[PDB]
């Protein structure tokens, strides 16, 4: 009858930049999705390998909640097998993911008149992330032919870039908070069950 | 949106200060840059100013003559150009430094024309 703390995942006082995404581990608790189904704030609620009309009836070995901010047009990339700057360089789901992806518009909290420019994403990287890999390094990226020696220049870029979150952007350029719940089902007693 | 301004017609040897004011995805908190396009050539980087970690950098043809600066509070980038040369004639654009290699950056402004007369050289 330990209720799982979805309140502190979905309504956390701070959300991470997608390049430095946060993971919270959920276990030893009862997960009621009623607050989640009854959101009418969520614009995305997609599950993979499981039905969302079954969740309160299911138990899992472990559950992880990954969370971060991206722009609206990029929510499509938070799904298995996707490509693009977020799926390739920031947050990668395994080809065989089991879990759910929940997202909602956070313009009111994460935008500022004149712009909030402190949510960042990785814009360059030499190779794709591995699934669930997290890369917070900040080494200068060689985009041209001449090596950079750690100096920024016209072809030598800091690898992160800022989103420009201002409330007048169209929704595809507005901030969305994302929570990814991965359900891992192992050959063991369940620690996360519905009611 | 973005407004760049300050361009004009100047004698050789003269000066110009360009101003850029950008908001949203035309601004970057990591690095902002000035670029230029001479007629019939391709865009060229002129100067970039990282918000930290690193000093501003300049095209070889303008080092010692141009100075890039910022005001983070007003979302402004500035290019002070001294000792202007006829071949500095171009449209000057302001954008995030990474914009040339960002396949998603489609927010290039109209720019501001700078023209340097060779009537007196
Ligand atoms: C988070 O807060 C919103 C209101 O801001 C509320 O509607 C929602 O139920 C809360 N979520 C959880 C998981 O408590």
């Amino acid at each position: 009858t330990n209720l799982c703390p979805f309140g502190e995942v979905f309504n956390a006082t701070r959300f991470a930049s997608v390049y430095a995404w946060n993971r919270k581990r959920i276990s030893n608790c009862v997960a009621d999705y009623s607050v989640l189904y009854n959101s009418a704030s969520f614009s995305t609620f997609k599950c993979y390998g499981v039905s969302p009309t079954k969740l309160n009836d299911l138990c899992f070995t472990n559950v992880y909640a990954d969370s971060f901010v991206i722009r609206g047009d990029e929510v499509r990339q938070i799904a298995p097998g996707q490509t693009g700057k977020i799926a390739d360089y920031n947050y990668k789901l395994p080809d065989d993911f089991t879990g759910c992806v929940i997202a909602w518009n956070s313009n009111n909290l994460d935008s500022k008149v004149g712009g909030n420019y402190n949510y960042l994403y990785r814009l360059f990287r030499k190779s794709n992330l591995k699934p669930f890999e997290r890369d917070i390094s900040t080494e200068i990226y060689q985009a041209g032919s001449t090596p950079c020696n750690g100096v920024e220049g016209f072809n030598c870029y800091f690898p992160l870039q800022s989103y420009g979150f201002q409330p007048t952007n169209g929704v595809g350029y507005q901030p969305y908070r994302v929570v990814v719940l991965s359900f891992e089902l192992l050959h063991a007693p369940a620690t996360v069950c519905g009611p | 949106q973005l407004v760049e301004s300050g361009g004009g017609l100047v004698q050789a040897g003269g000066s110009l200060r360009l101003s850029c004011a950008a908001t949203g995805y035309t601004w970057s908190s990591v690095c902002m840059g000035w670029f230029r396009q001479a007629p019939g050539k391709e865009r060229e980087g002129v100067a970039g100013i990282p918000s930290g970690r690193n000093r501003p950098y300049y095209a070889d043809s303008v080092k010692g003559r141009f100075t890039i600066s910022q005001d983070n509070a007003k979302n402004a980038v500035f290019l002070l150009m001294n000792s202007l040369k006829p071949e500095d004639t171009a449209i000057y654009y302001c954008a995030p430094c990474s914009a040339p290699h960002d396949p998603e950056y489609n927010y290039w402004g109209q720019g501001t024309q700078v023209t340097v007369s060779s009537a007196l050289v």
